[PDB]
């Protein structure tokens, strides 16, 4: 016997020292490497195989980053950040990754050479803030009320994707559904595409057939045959409590002892559901959607005034009817009101797409909620097209909200750089070297962006760097497809200055956060 | 014989056909007819049969003694099944039946 | 240079236990030899002179029979073409009732002359095209090969003459009597509308006395004992009941609620004194016998012992309807007394000990009645079920008749006539597919060749003699088991007959699984699973 | 499945279009290994024995025996590259990459049902009009210094270091000949080749003697 | 690799490996699924673990019945999957046009092109291929000869000749039976019943319904001859309070007294029945038939066979629907209210038995909007094989129905599109031209397919067909008996605008996505 | 769809323990990285301290 005596528990290990940082930096920088190459419209595409079977065929950087699974914890926080923005502006997730690595690696440098990290901090968030005042000093005002530049704006936006074919038509459904979601009440602005832009994917046909609806579409059917499938203005009644008998909440038990008892309960059971099928009619609606069960009765005593009945519908479809008709979702239709009632509605129709039976709600005037209809090859070319619809919508609301815009393809990187550049000119202390440094390593999306283009990268980035040292060349950019430098103001790609922003920001944050880490320590249990 | 790479019946089916067999059947019904014969007259003797249980049954009756037996050749259940109706049609002769079959038999 | 590796694409991709053949000489031939195998393995059983088989399934139950639908479905084959030639067996079984075995050997000889064919140069679609012709010339040929019909089907002489040729390849050496007990079986079921039901002829089987002592009953053989004391009834007015005989429950829930001592004791004496008079009122009617299909309460069994009322308990439904078709009776869904219309009567009910089991028999005395009882006594158990299926056999054969009356003649003459014409066809027909249909009509001669040899002698002089006969003119000529050398006899005399309805459906199902077999052209076979048992076959 | 594997379980077989897709697959990857040794712009590669041992090379037969293969095919070709080497000393790389792309060829078009006998006819017919048209177009010349210091330097700057190759241009011309008699057999056997390893890659030269 | 430094686990193809991986995971599907296409294709056998025999041909259910663990290959399926559940054929013709667009790409790849151009070069081929397809489609009224043609075109390719010959006129006459003038048609309503007794060719159309289940009581009638259907969803067994009701009694004839006054709810929904069904008839020469969707308690029944009404209980619910548009009544959710109006009229109703299965049949309907296909056979295989191909022709005389428009089969359009893309190549700018040379080389896969199967070479009937249609100007095919270039419209050789237009498109979309892959990644775990 | 087969040709030609690195980011790029980590390893060892 006599096992060993010890402090910190087994299978505790510590690492210390240049190990640790060393590990960290080569960590995120596998990080961005992975994705590298998934940047700029030459991009190329990367197929993921779920551990439950599923491929995805993806060339967004969040969904290929969540997709992969790691152990070292650099890389866990180079994922998260990664999340993060997705979340926060809806794009720029592998501009961002891309970007905290290549800071990293130049961290690396002062690090090897004595300098504390401290340092390499306080010039990096110096740094950004030079890069925040930059970025806003350069950005160009916009009217939302122009139709083409927000079309524009989506468009350039989702160049880098596989939609970019059909371009034209994803910006204008993305436009439209964006615009129909916007709503306000109580003073409160809202754009809510979350909730109430809902897209629908039914593979097969073609995608030119996809389409925004003005209105809400389920995989839903009548509960009886005889209802009618097509209806011109039909006034809309929204429930969510079952039209059943159901028993009460509190232990009930009936003591029969008469004859005529036991046929009483069950003819004031059916008495209960028709008062309650009267109630729904007395305000005379067309349709009735009820997210819970609606018994054979109800049915017969709701198609007895020619009503046609949605037994089982979700509660988020629930609610995208009711802003879309412009109803009001109730419990207990003895309360039910004339303004409860939905019309706006211009058209409800059931129609049997391929195998199976949906219902329109479509046609409808002044809708709050849409469903975009996807229709294509496979379900993995629809998922990929359903995340680049919502890029381009996140990319629709952060122009909404704020109506600034900077050049993009690598023309605000290079613009920063230099005025960074400049601004360390004046510089004298120690930490001028490491902002410098990352005033630099901010050039890495034009690299990247010539390197996935397949052109020179040296020869061009000095051109590039040397236009920019003029005075009225901030918006000079690279083509991404064809490998030469253009003025974007003629080129037209143009990025929300909110992504740029929350890019930078999230870049320089991580960059910090692995920069101050030390002493790793594992094995613990919770 | 050959491999057959999709083979015809499921693996482990045994096959016996031709003469071979049926003189197998017919030792088998002589070996079942042996362990009754002891018990046949007034100079018959007893049986003691021991299951898996440790009870033990002494019976000089034919039917009974077959019974107890753990009989599993195809051809041999013949015996005791004839053993078990001449039992239960007429009540005795449940060994003269088994005899006289073996007898035929050889 | 040591390992052979797995060719790029499809051999990759294929799953660890799959597996893929592809093309002729590893799919249509393996196919083919396992079919033959399959064959092989069923034809010593063919014929009068077939070989009973002992076959022991999965749960060690004896199975000695010649039947071979029996066979194979109680062989464990896992071969697919083989499945589909089993397949095609089991629907002529269900379809007809006889001639698995002529379905069997007729798909493997087609099959085996395919292969044949194929060896020599004809294409797959050209066999198969060749097949279909001369099956359609046979289909076309078979009516006129028709010898005699039924020309009646009351008749117990004729009808058992009938069957007899039906029952002579199972049961070779007394089938006699057993054609007497299936001609009167049937003939007492069949009234004078043309519908005659199979399941309408029962089989019970008494283990003790030896085939030779079976009988037919004019009713049904239960193997229970009477619930009460009452053992027999001379008159019986049985009236039955699908209901327990016990006093009527509520179907919700049942409690008794007792707020004073009068009702806790007048409760047990008023519900005794209702099941009296409840009873009473049963046995008012004149009924005699009491027949239910549920448990019997205590005190209802005293009341009907105190009125000497007979009980008889059925478990099984079906048992129970068929008691109401046979005894005219209703099964009345409460324990109220039967209407003079709902009353069946029998004219006797008794308790009875056929060698060990006791029995409850409800014997008519008339020559009618909807169903028909044949009480098979034996010395073993498998014995009974031989002669069981050989009494099935018999049933489907009646059936047929009375589908259809047309004969033909049996022990290969109508396969030899066949033949011959099939071949006088095609020698006139040009094109490659005269091979095809050469070899279809050789394919007929796997029959008698079958049944001489399990009868023991040359096949090749029988098929040599049953030639030169039929070309002498006589159609009506086949084998003659009934001698020790190759010898034939005409049997239109000999009674030896054929239904031509299964002959029929035979050829149609030999020549659809035979061309099935052969337009497999590839096989994926998916890595056997241990599961138990698909969730279909429960 | 096949014929041999009913007589031997356990063989292993390819059959019709699978033998052909197996040879052609193993001509390609080898075909695509080989493709960068082309040429004096190829690619140095480093091979670690099991010892441990590095070898840097660019020849063509050196990676082929050092390539880790187990192939029926590619020691077919590894066979002829050998003979190919130990007869000529020079064209493994170009052999195998003819040979690869001979096979991608004649699978072009086999591959729309064409048989690879009348492949093969063509191939022959090729080959004749090939070697005339070789005939036709060879230089003729007496060889003097230069030329064969031209041909010393196409073989070892595809070789090595343009320099080190410039060097040994110069020795490997001077020893020829030096050991050449007129109108003789060279014998190879009577140029000694040593190894010092104490100096740099350009040190190396040669002495009109022996060592 | 990267990735591999981070998840030591995990298998990655990259650059080249990726094409690779995909192309020859893509040219095998192709070389499985050669021998499916045309008339002239081969049975395959599908063997599953639990020994269950399928007979198909179809490229849908050859892909879900092989042992295939591929990435590509599973794209592959889910393409094919969704052409199936959209037009319902050219499944077959969609795998072989991938693994065709992806060879003839990758022989251009494997030169040291880029497949960006080749992707541009496929996005312009397909415009002008879609362009030519809407110049080439014949436009037509579709009669009953037309529906037929395309029938027959489907199920040749699908089953026998004889029972395609069969087959054709039963999916014909059923679509027309069902179809209202403009009005989208509902292939809900021709309801596909299998029974398993008789021969394959026996296989017909019923104007009606056919019901896998009969009465439940033997004194029910076997066969009424006028019958008035009563269609409804009402419970007649005993149902239990929803509230715990229980009962409490204190003799015997209290709880005689609630036995007897528990079944009055039913009893009153039965007497309703009745009493409607005396008032409507009679006399015994007109009949009263009963579905109804729940179940029926053996009390009910008796007391409905006392009155010669012939009830079954537990039909399915898409058949209240069908009995509604077929009979003409109207289902009913309850008694409340119900008038001779409410039945339908089936002018013969009998039943049939099959083994342990009996069966309803409800015929000589007035005007029957729903009909059902009464699937025959000798095996369960066989009648799943003609369950597909009915499937396949329902689909494609719907498809022809649905735009006037149809397509010339046989491979002529192929030829004619790859000629007119070999034409308009000189108009599109940079190296694109390779891009639209091996769309078109694709394309021709369909034509040199047919030629392989039938029998003849690939060159030869090709270069005939081609040189044919240059000459002519017409749509000239592959004759399958001959190999000589035929015209496909005066034959009767027709194939659906709708599933050619698809194919386009869901090829070309899933080949642009594949060539643009250049990693292949597993690191989940 | 769970398993990512080898690439035909050298790939599945490859022996079984063999490895194979081809490239500049996995081949030139590790063998800097093996090259400086030794250097470090050495460097502290450096001069008179
Ligand atoms: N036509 C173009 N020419 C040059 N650069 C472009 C073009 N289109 C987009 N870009 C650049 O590519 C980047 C978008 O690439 P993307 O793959 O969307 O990465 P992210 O998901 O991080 O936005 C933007 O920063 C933009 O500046
Ligand atoms: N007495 C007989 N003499 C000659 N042949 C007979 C006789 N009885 C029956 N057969 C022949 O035996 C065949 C019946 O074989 P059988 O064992 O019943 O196979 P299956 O049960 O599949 O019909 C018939 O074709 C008939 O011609
Ligand atoms: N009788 C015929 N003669 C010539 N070509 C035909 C004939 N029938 C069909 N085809 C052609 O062969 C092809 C058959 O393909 P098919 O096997 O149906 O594949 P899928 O089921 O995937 O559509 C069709 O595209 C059609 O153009
Ligand atoms: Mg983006
Ligand atoms: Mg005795
Ligand atoms: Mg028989
Ligand atoms: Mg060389
Ligand atoms: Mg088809």
């Amino acid at each position: 016997g006599h096992r060993p005596v010890l402090v910190l528990s087994q299978n505790t290990k510590r690492e210390s020292g240049r190990k640790v940082q060393s590990g960290n930096i080569n960590a995120a920088k596998t990080i961005a490497d992975i994705i590298r190459t998934c940047l700029g419209p030459k991009s190329m595409m990367k197929m993921l195989l779920d551990p439950m079977g599923g491929i995805v065929m993806t060339n967004d950087g969040n969904a290929i980053l969540r997709e992969i699974q790691v152990q070292h914890p650099a890389a866990k926080s180079m994922i998260e950040i990664s999340r993060t923005q997705d979340e926060e502006v809806g794009d720029g997730t592998t501009s961002v990754i891309i970007l905290a690595g290549e800071m990293l690696s130049v961290a690396e440098h002062f690090l090897e050479q004595q300098m504390h990290p401290t340092v390499v901090i306080s010039a990096y968030r110096k740094a950004l803030d030079d890069m925040i005042s930059t970025l806003k000093k350069i950005s160009i005002p916009v009217d939302i009320s122009d139709s083409d530049m927000m079309l524009n704006i989506i468009n350039s936006s989702i160049t880098t994707k596989a939609i970019s074919r059909w371009s034209s038509l994803a910006c204008n459904i993305a436009l439209d559904a964006v615009k129909m979601v916007q709503f306000e009440e109580n003073g409160r602005k809202e754009i809510d595409i979350k909730k109430y832009a809902r897209v629908e994917k039914i593979p097969g046909g073609i995608i030119e057939d996809s389409c925004v609806l003005r209105g809400v579409m389920i995989n839903k059917d009548v509960t009886h045959p005889r209802m009618r499938r097509y209806i011109k203005n039909p006034r809309i009644v929204l429930l969510d409590s079952s039209l059943e008998y159901k028993k009460g909440e509190s232990q009930t038990d009936i003591e029969i002892t008469r004859e005529e008892d036991f046929t009483r309960i069950l003819q004031m059971e059916e008495e209960y559901i028709q008062q309650l099928c009267e109630d729904i009619i007395q305000l005379k609606p067309d349709v009735v959607i009820t997210e819970k069960g609606i018994s054979d009765l109800a049915q017969h005593y709701l198609m007895r005034a020619n009503i046609t009945a949605i037994r089982r519908v979700r509660k988020t479809d629930n609610n995208r009817i009711a802003r879309a008709c412009g109803a009001r979702i109730v419990s207990r239709p003895e309360e039910l009101r004339e303004d409860d009632v939905g019309t706006g509605a211009g058209l409800l129709e059931i129609k049997k797409i391929g195998d199976e039976y949906f219902t329109f709600i479509t046609d409808c005037k002044d809708p709050k909620a849409c469903t975009i209809l996807l229709r294509g090859a496979s379900k993995e070319i629809l998922s990929e097209v359903e995340r680049n619809l919502q890029d381009a919508m996140q990319v629709c609301r952060n122009v909404l909200l704020d109506p600034q815009l900077v050049p993009g393809g690598g023309a605000s990187e290079m613009a920063v750089a230099h005025a960074l550049t400049e601004k360390s000119k004046a510089m004298t202390g120690v930490e001028q070297w490491p902002y410098r440094a990352v005033a630099q390593a901010l050039e890495v999306i034009p690299r990247t962006l010539i390197q996935n283009c397949g052109a020179s990268t040296i020869r061009l980035l000095t051109s590039l760097r040397a236009k920019h040292t003029q005075e009225n060349c901030e918006t000079w950019g690279v083509n991404g497809e064809t490998g030469t430098l253009v003025d974007m103001k003629e080129l037209g790609i143009w990025e929300p200055l909110a992504v740029k922003l929350q890019t930078y920001k999230t870049a320089v944050e991580t960059a910090v956060l692995l920069l101050r880490i030390d002493d790793i320590v594992s094995g613990h249990k919770k | 014989m050959m491999p057959t790479p999709v083979i015809l019946l499921k693996e482990g089916t045994d096959s016996s056909q031709g003469i071979p067999q049926l003189v197998s059947n017919i030792s088998a019904c002589q070996v079942i007819a042996e362990a009754v014969r002891t018990t046949l007259g007034p100079r018959g003797m007893d049986k003691l049969i021991v299951d898996g249980r440790g009870k033990a049954t002494i019976s000089n009756d034919g039917a009974t003694i077959l019974k107890l037996l753990d009989v599993v050749h195809p051809a041999a259940k013949t015996l005791v099944d004839i053993a078990k109706s001449q039992d239960a049609e007429v009540g005795d002769g449940t060994t003269s039946v088994t005899l006289l079959a073996a007898e035929f038999l050889k | 240079a040591l390992h052979v590796p797995k060719a790029p694409g499809f051999a990759q991709m294929l799953k660890e236990g799959a597996k893929h053949f592809s093309g002729l000489e590893e799919a249509v031939y393996r196919n083919i030899q396992a079919c033959k195998e399959l064959a092989q393995t069923t034809r010593t059983a063919y014929g009068p002179n077939g070989m009973n088989k002992m076959v022991i399934n999965h749960l060690e139950k004896l199975f000695v029979t010649n039947d071979a639908a029996t066979i194979l479905r109680e062989l464990e084959v896992q071969h697919p073409a083989a499945k589909m030639i089993v397949m095609a067996s089991h629907m002529q079984e269900q379809e007809v009732g006889d001639g698995t075995n002529f379905v069997l050997v007729f798909a493997g000889a087609l099959l085996e002359l395919a292969e044949e064919l194929l060896r020599i140069g004809l294409s797959v679609s050209e066999v198969i095209e060749g097949y279909e012709i001369a099956c359609r010339k046979a289909h076309e040929i078979l009516p006129n090969l028709v010898c005699c019909s039924a020309k009646n089907l009351r008749d117990i002489d004729e009808v058992s003459s009938l069957l007899r040729t039906s029952i002579m390849s199972k049961q070779y050496g007394n089938e006699v009597f057993l054609a007497k007990l299936i001609a009167q079986a049937c003939v007492s079921i069949f009234p004078d509308s043309g519908h005659f039901n199979v399941d309408n002829i029962r089989v019970c089987k008494i283990l003790g006395s030896g085939i030779s002592s079976s009988s037919v009953l004019h009713g049904m053989v239960f193997k229970k004992e009477t619930e009460g004391d009452v053992t027999s009834v001379k008159d019986a007015k049985i009236a039955v009941y699908s209901c327990p005989f016990d006093g009527m429950i509520t179907e919700t829930k049942g409690t008794v609620l007792i707020k004073t001592a009068e009702e806790l004791m007048n409760f047990s004496k008023g519900e005794e004194n209702l099941m009296d008079a409840q009873v009473k009122a049963i046995a008012d009617t004149g009924a005699n016998v009491v027949v239910t299909g549920g448990k019997v309460a205590d005190m209802a069994l005293h009341y009907a012992n105190k009125y000497n009322i007979m009980l008889v308990r059925l478990n099984s439904k079906w048992d129970l309807r068929r008691l109401c078709k046979t005894v005219g009776a209703t099964a009345l869904p409460r324990l109220t007394p039967p209407v003079l219309e709902e009353m069946g009567h029998c004219d006797s009910v008794y308790l009875s000990e056929v060698g060990d089991t006791q029995v409850v028999v409800f014997k008519h005395e008339k020559e009618d009645g909807a169903i028909s009882t044949i009480v098979l006594r034996g010395s073993t158990d498998n014995l009974m079920d031989d002669i069981e299926r050989a009494v099935d056999d018999g049933v489907n054969t009646f059936k047929v008749l009375t589908r259809d009356k047309r004969l033909v003649p049996g022990g290969g003459a109508t396969e030899i006539e066949l033949a011959k014409q099939i071949t006088s066809y095609g020698e006139t027909c040009p094109g490659l597919e005269q091979y095809a249909i050469k070899k279809f009509a050789e394919a007929f001669e796997a029959i008698p060749r079958a049944l001489a040899e399990n009868s023991g002698v040359k096949a090749n002089e029988v098929i040599s003699k049953l030639y030169a006969v039929h070309q002498e003119g006589n159609k009506n000529v086949g084998l003659d088991i009934e001698a020790e050398v190759p010898a034939v006899k005409d049997m239109l005399e000999a009674g030896i007959l054929d239904t031509y309805l299964g002959k029929y459906w035979a050829i149609k199902l030999a020549t659809n699984a035979a061309v099935t077999v052969l337009r497999v052209d590839q096989i994926i076979m998916a890595k056997p699973a241990g599961g138990p048992k698909p969730p279909s076959g429960k | 499945m096949a014929a041999v594997k009913t007589l031997n379980p356990k063989a292993e077989v390819a059959r019709a279009q699978a033998a052909l897709a197996v040879n052609i697959s193993a001509a390609r990857g080898l075909q695509d290994v080989l493709r960068t040794n082309l040429g004096p712009k190829g690619t140095m590669k480093m091979l670690v024995s099991g010892a441990g041992d590095i070898k840097l090379t660019k020849d063509g037969n050196v990676l082929l025996h050092e390539m880790q293969i187990q192939h029926p095919t590619a020691s077919l070709i590894a066979k002829v590259a050998t003979a190919q080497d130990d007869i000529t000393g020079d064209g493994t790389t170009s052999n195998v990459l003819i040979i690869g792309e001979l096979l991608k060829q004649a699978d072009l078009y086999i591959s729309e049902g064409l048989h690879p006998r009348i492949i093969t006819e063509g191939f022959e017919a090729a080959k004749e009009k090939a070697l005339q048209f070789l005939e036709e177009v060879k230089v003729s010349r007496e060889m003097d210094r230069e030329t064969l210091i031209d041909v010393a330097r196409t073989s070892l700057r595809t070789k090595v270091h343009a320099e080190l190759a410039d060097v040994l241009t110069e020795a490997v011309v001077d020893s020829i000949l030096a050991i050449k008699k007129q109108d003789e057999p060279i014998d190879l056997f009577m140029i000694e080749i040593m190894e010092m390893k104490h100096k740099s890659e350009t040190d190396t030269s040669l002495i009109r003697g022996l060592v | 690799a990267a990735v591999k430094t981070l998840n030591p686990k995990a298998e990655v193809a990259r650059a080249q490996a990726a094409l690779a991986v995909n192309i020859s995971a893509a040219r095998g599907l192709q070389d499985v699924l050669r021998t499916n296409l045309g008339p002239k294709g081969t049975m395959k056998m599908l063997v599953s673990g639990a020994g269950d025999i399928k007979l198909t041909k179809d490229g849908n259910v050859l892909l879900h019945e092989m042992q295939i663990q591929h990435p590509t290959a599973s794209l592959i399926a889910k393409v094919a999957t969704a052409q199936d559940d959209i037009t319902g054929d050219g499944t077959t013709s969609n795998v072989l046009i991938i693994g065709e667009l992806l060879k003839q790409a990758d022989l251009y790849i494997s030169e040291g092109l880029h497949p960006r151009i080749i992707t541009e070069g496929f996005e312009a081929a397909k415009e002008k291929a879609l362009q030519f397809l809407e110049e080439v489609k014949v436009s037509r009224e579709m009669d009953r000869e037309t529906l037929i043609d395309v029938a027959r075109t489907s199920l040749r390719t699908k089953v026998h000749a004889e029972l395609a010959d069969v087959l054709t006129e039963a999916v014909v006459d059923s679509i027309l039976a069902i179809k209202k003038q403009d009005e989208p048609i509902d292939l809900f309503m021709i309801e596909i019943m299998e029974m398993k007794h008789k021969s394959e060719t026996d296989t017909s159309l019923i104007r009606g319904l056919v019901l896998d289940h009969g009465a439940r009581h033997p004194d029910m009638k076997k066969r009424v001859e006028d019958a008035y259907i009563l269609t409804c969803n009402v419970s007649l067994e005993y149902e239990k309070t929803e509230v715990n009701s229980g009962f409490f009694y204190k003799s015997a004839e209290e709880r005689e007294k609630l036995v007897k006054a528990e079944r009055k709810f039913i009893e009153d929904r039965v007497k309703k029945i009745i009493e409607l069904k005396r008032k409507v008839c009679g006399d015994s020469d007109k009949g009263f038939v009963v579905i109804n969707q729940k179940g029926i308690d053996p009390f009910s029944l008796d007391a409905l066979s006392k009155e010669g009404i012939v009830a079954l209980r537990r039909a399915k619910r898409r058949n209240m629907e069908r009995l509604t548009l077929a009979c003409g009544g109207v289902a009913l959710n309850s008694f409340d209210d119900l008038s001779p109006d409410c039945l339908g009229h089936a002018g013969l109703v009998y039943e049939y038995t099959l083994g342990e299965e009996k069966f309803t049949f409800i015929e000589k309907c007035n005007n029957p909007r729903s009909v059902t296909l009464l699937i025959k056979g000798p095996n369960k295989h066989t009648l799943t094989q003609i369950k597909d191909a009915v499937r396949d022709g329902l689909r494609a005389v719907k498809n022809a129905i649905d735009d006037g428009c149809v397509v010339p089969g046989a491979g002529a359009v192929e030829v004619a599109m790859a000629e007119a893309l070999i034409k308009h190549k000189p108009s599109v700018k940079g190296r694109a031209q390779l891009g639209v040379q091996a769309f078109a080389d694709a394309l021709l896969i369909i034509p040199k397919v047919l030629a392989q199967n039938s029998g003849f070479d690939l060159q030869e009937t090709l270069v005939k067909i081609q040189a044919e249609h240059s000459e002519s100007g017409q749509l000239v095919g592959v004759d399958l008996n001959t190999g000589e270039p035929m015209v496909a419209a005066e034959v009767g050789v027709w194939d659906n605008y709708c599933v050619k237009k698809q194919l386009l498109h869901s090829c070309t979309v899933i080949a642009t996505n594949i060539l643009l892959v250049d990693e292949i990644m597993r690191a989940g775990m």
